[PDB]
C-alpha cells in the first residue's frame, strides 16, 4: 500500500516519507500537499483543486501559501534547483522525473 | 425555413433561464452578481475582473477567489442532478 | 486516451507533446490552440472560432494575436516551409498531412 | 497475544501495563488510550478518531481532555520531555523510538 515514487517514498500509516532512502520530516499540511502530490504522479495539479481538495473550501487567504508550500516542499527533497516536482506557469505543479 | 421558431426550445429556455435564476439564487447574491455579470446574464457584456472589482470595491484576485467559490459550489451534486437534466 | 496525429503525440495529463519523439515545451495558450486543432484534426476551424472557444469571450484586441500564434506553432513543430498545420485564406486554419 | 513495544508492554486479560518490566496501575478510559495506541504502533494517532473510536460519540466537552490525558500519558511512563510519544501539530500524536 505503500506510494513510492522514483527517490520519494511514501507511508501512509505513520505519514513519513523516504526521500532517496535517508529520513526527513516535514509540515503536516506539506504532507497533505505531498500526498496530493503522490496520488496523482505524472498528472498536472493546479492551485484551485489543490486549494479544494488539501485545503478548507472556506479559504479566504491569499494565494501565496502554496508557492511558499512548494518552495518548502523544494527546499525540504528536492535541494536542485532543477527538480521533480515541476512548475507551470499559471497551470501549476506535477511531478515526474527529468528526462 | 430554418430560422422560424421550433416554439419548444424557445419556451424550454424559458424555463431553463427561471431554474438558472432559482439555482443562482441559493447562492450567495454577491456571488450571483458575480456569476451575473461574469457571463453577461443581466446585459448582453460579460465583463472583465476588474469591472467586477470596481463595481464591487475589491481587486481582481478575491473575484478570482470569489469565481473559485462559485463554481465549487455549484458542483454541489444536488445543483448538478437538478441542473444536468435540463439537456 | 493519448491524442495523435501524424508524427504529433499529445498528454492531456502533465500537458507535453510529442512531435516524432524528440522532447519540447510549449507556452499555455499555443498548447491550448495546438489541443484546439488535435480535438478537430479533420475538420477546418475558423479564427472568430478560435477566439471564441479557447480564447475568453472578451478579448476585445486585434485579430493579428492568432496569426502570431499559429506562425508559433509552425516555427516550433513544423519548421518547413510546407507544413502539416495549413493555412485557409479567410476561413482559418487546419491540421492536415500533406496530400 | 500479549503487545510489547520497546519498553511498553501491555496484557490484554487483566489491563495492567509494564514500564520496562515495572507493573504501573492507570485509569480505566487512559488504559484504552495506550490501547489504541500500541495497536497502532508506529502510526500517527490524531485526537479525532480518538474521540469517535476510543470515546463515545456523543462526546460533549471539549479538545482539552485528550491534552490533558496525553500529559497523564506523559508523566507515568515517558516522563521524559522529550519521549516516545511524540507530537504532530494539528496531527495529534505517534508510537516511535526517538531516531
Amino acid at each position: 500500500v505503500r506510494l513510492t515514487f522514483a527517490d520519494i517514498e511514501l507511508d501512509e500509516e505513520t505519514h513519513e516519507v523516504w526521500k532517496a532512502g535517508q529520513p526527513v520530516s516535514l509540515s503536516p499540511t506539506e504532507f497533505t500537499l505531498l500526498r496530493y502530490f503522490v496520488i496523482n504522479a505524472g498528472t498536472v495539479l493546479s492551485k484551485p483543486k489543490i486549494l479544494d481538495h488539501v485545503w478548507r473550501y472556506d479559504f479566504g487567504g491569499d494565494v501565496n501559501v502554496v508557492e511558499s508550500y512548494v518552495s518548502y516542499l523544494r527546499r525540504k527533497i528536492d535541494t536542485g534547483e532543477k527538480r521533480l516536482l515541476h512548475t507551470l506557469r499559471g497551470v501549476g505543479y506535477v511531478l515526474r522525473e527529468p528526462r | 425555413d430554418s430560422e422560424a421558431v421550433v416554439a419548444v426550445d424557445a419556451v424550454s429556455f424559458t424555463l431553463l433561464q427561471d431554474q438558472l435564476q432559482s439555482v443562482l439564487d441559493t447562492l450567495s447574491e454577491r456571488e450571483a452578481g458575480v456569476v451575473r455579470l461574469r457571463f453577461g446574464l443581466t446585459d448582453g457584456q460579460p465583463r472583465t475582473l476588474d469591472e467586477i472589482g470596481q463595481v464591487y470595491g475589491v481587486t481582481r484576485e478575491r473575484i478570482r477567489q470569489i469565481e473559485s467559490k462559485t463554481m465549487s459550489k455549484l458542483r454541489h451534486p444536488s445543483r448538478s442532478q437538478v441542473l444536468r437534466d435540463y439537456l
